[PDB]
C-alpha cells in the first residue's frame, strides 16, 4: 500500500500566524489528495480535496498546493478553531491511506507547573498496594520531565505518566505521575519528592514529604 | 439533513465476532457507496470497508479481508459492518462515510477488543501531606472497561479540576483526577469525588480528609 508521512508530528501557533504543514507519500498519487481537520471529541471534517480544492463552506484562509509526491496545507492567518489534527488522505490507489496527522496547538508563555504531591492513601495501604501520585498542573509547554527521588536518589521504574490534551481556555497542559510500590516497599523509606524540570541546568519545582510525618 | 448514526459498538473479546449498524436518512440511500473507517486510540485513521451503491462489490484492505464483511439493507436505510475473528488491533472507533467522506461522516460508535474482565474501579482519596489554594486528588485505580466520569461535589466544583487520560495498569485502567479551590474551603467544606462507571453500574462517592 501507498505510505503517506506528514511533518511535523505536532507543532504551536499563535492567533494570526501563517502555518504550513506537509504530507509525503511513497510514489506519485496524481494530486489525489485530501485534507482533513478533527477536533477533540469529533469526527473528521474534509477540508481540501484534489490537493487544492476547498470544500463548499471552508474559509477562504485554507489553501492546498503539491504534486507527485510532495504536498502541502496552508492557512493563511490562524484562528483559534483551527487548532486539532490534521490528515491528509490518497485516494488513489484503493485501499486509500491517511498520513499520521499534524496537531496544530495553540502558542502562549513559558509556564512552570503547580506541583502537588499526595502519599499513599490508608485505605490504599490496607489493600498492600502504595500509589504516591504527583501532580504537575497548568505548564507550558507540554514537553517536561518529572523526575522522583527516594530518599535523595533518583527512581525511575514503576513510574506512570500521564499527559492531558491542551487545556482550550489558557492553552496550558497539566500531568500525573504516579509511583507504584507494595506497601512493605513503600514503607522502607523515608523522604519522597517530586521533581519538575523543563530545560536543563534550571532549578526544578519541587514537592516533598516524609513518611515518617 | 443527511443524518449518519452508527451503533452496535462495545466489548468484545479477542476471537469474538460483532456487527456493527449504521442507519441513514435525509438522502437516497441506494444510490451511493458507502464505507468504515476506524480511529485507533494512536489516532491514526484508516480505511475499513467500501461497498457499492447496489452492495453487490466489496473493497477491502489486507488488514481485515477476510474477517469483517460490509453489507447492506437499502429497503432498510441501513449498512453493516460484520466482524469476526476479532483481533485485539481491532480497537478502534469505527466511523461509516457517505461515498469517500467528502461531506458526511456518523459520530462513530467505540469497539473495544480485550479479554480483561469487567471490574468497577477502587477509588482512593489524595490528601496532601500532613505537613493560598490547595490542590486534592482522587485516584480511581484498576477498573475496566473505558469510561469512567469523574465529578467534584456533584459537579458544582468544575474549574480547576483536571481529571488525567487512564494509563494501562495490570490488565486494567487508572487514572487520577485534581481539584484546586481556596486554601480558606477546604477542609471547612466538604470536597468528595464522584466516579461513576457505568460498565459495572456504579457509582462511588469518596470524601477527601486530611491526614493524620
Ligand atoms: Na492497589
Ligand atoms: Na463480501
Ligand atoms: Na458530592
Ligand atoms: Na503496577
Amino acid at each position: 500500500d501507498i505510505v503517506m508521512t506528514q511533518s511535523p508530528s505536532s507543532m504551536y501557533a499563535s492567533l494570526g500566524e501563517r502555518v504550513t504543514i506537509t504530507c509525503k507519500a511513497s510514489q506519485d498519487i496524481n494530486s489525489y489528495l485530501s485534507w482533513f481537520q478533527q477536533k477533540p471529541g469529533k469526527s473528521p471534517k474534509n477540508l481540501i480535496y484534489r490537493a487544492n480544492r476547498l470544500v463548499d463552506g471552508v474559509p477562504s484562509r485554507f489553501s492546498g498546493s503539491g504534486s507527485g509526491q510532495d504536498y502541502s496545507l496552508t492557512i493563511s492567518s490562524l484562528e483559534y478553531e483551527d487548532m486539532g489534527i490534521y490528515y491528509c488522505l490518497q485516494y488513489d490507489e484503493f485501499p486509500w491511506t491517511f498520513g499520521g496527522g499534524t496537531k496544530l496547538e495553540s502558542k502562549r508563555a513559558d509556564a512552570a507547573p503547580t506541583v502537588s504531591i499526595f502519599p499513599p492513601s490508608s485505605e490504599q495501604l490496607t489493600s498492600g498496594g502504595a500509589s504516591v501520585v504527583c501532580f504537575l498542573n497548568n505548564f507550558y509547554p507540554k514537553d517536561i520531565n518529572v523526575k522522583w527521588k527516594i530518599d535523595g536518589s533518583e527512581r525511575q521504574n514503576g513510574v506512570l505518566n500521564s499527559w492531558t490534551d491542551q487545556d482550550s481556555k489558557d492553552s496550558t497542559y497539566s500531568m500525573s505521575s504516579t509511583l507504584t510500590l507494595t506497601k512493605d516497599e513503600y514503607e522502607r523509606h523515608n523522604s519522597y519528592t517530586c521533581e519538575a524540570t523543563h530545560k536543563t541546568s534550571t532549578s526544578p519545582i519541587v514537592k516533598s514529604f516524609n513518611r515518617n510525618e | 439533513e443527511v443524518q449518519l448514526e452508527e451503533s452496535g459498538g462495545g466489548l468484545v473479546k479477542p476471537g469474538g465476532s460483532l456487527k456493527l449498524s449504521c442507519a441513514a436518512s435525509g438522502f437516497a440511500f441506494s444510490i451511493y457507496d458507502m464505507s468504515w473507517v476506524r480511529q485507533t486510540p494512536e489516532k491514526r485513521l484508516e480505511w475499513v470497508a467500501y461497498i457499492s451503491s447496489g452492495g453487490g462489490t466489496t473493497y477491502y484492505p489486507d488488514t481485515v479481508k477476510g474477517r469483517f464483511t460490509i453489507s447492506r439493507d437499502n429497503a432498510k436505510n441501513t449498512l453493516y459492518l460484520q466482524m469476526s475473528s476479532l483481533k485485539s488491533e481491532d480497537t478502534a472507533i469505527y466511523y461509516c462515510a457517505r461515498h469517500a467522506g467528502v461531506h458526511y461522516w456518523g459520530q462513530g460508535t467505540t469497539l473495544t477488543v480485550s479479554s480483561a474482565k469487567t471490574t468497577p474501579p477502587s477509588v482512593y482519596p489524595l490528601a496532601p501531606g500532613s505537613a493560598s489554594m490547595v490542590t486534592l486528588g482522587c485516584l480511581v485505580k484498576g477498573y475496566f472497561p473505558e469510561p469512567v466520569t469523574v465529578t467534584w461535589n456533584s459537579g458544582s466544583l468544575s474549574s480547576g479540576v483536571h481529571t488525567f487520560p487512564a494509563v494501562l495498569q495490570s490488565d486494567l485502567y487508572t487514572l487520577s483526577s485534581s481539584v484546586t479551590v481556596p486554601s480558606s474551603t477546604w477542609p471547612s467544606e466538604t470536597v468528595t469525588c464522584n466516579v461513576a462507571h457505568p460498565a459495572s453500574s456504579t457509582k462511588v462517592d469518596k470524601k477527601i480528609v486530611p491526614r493524620d
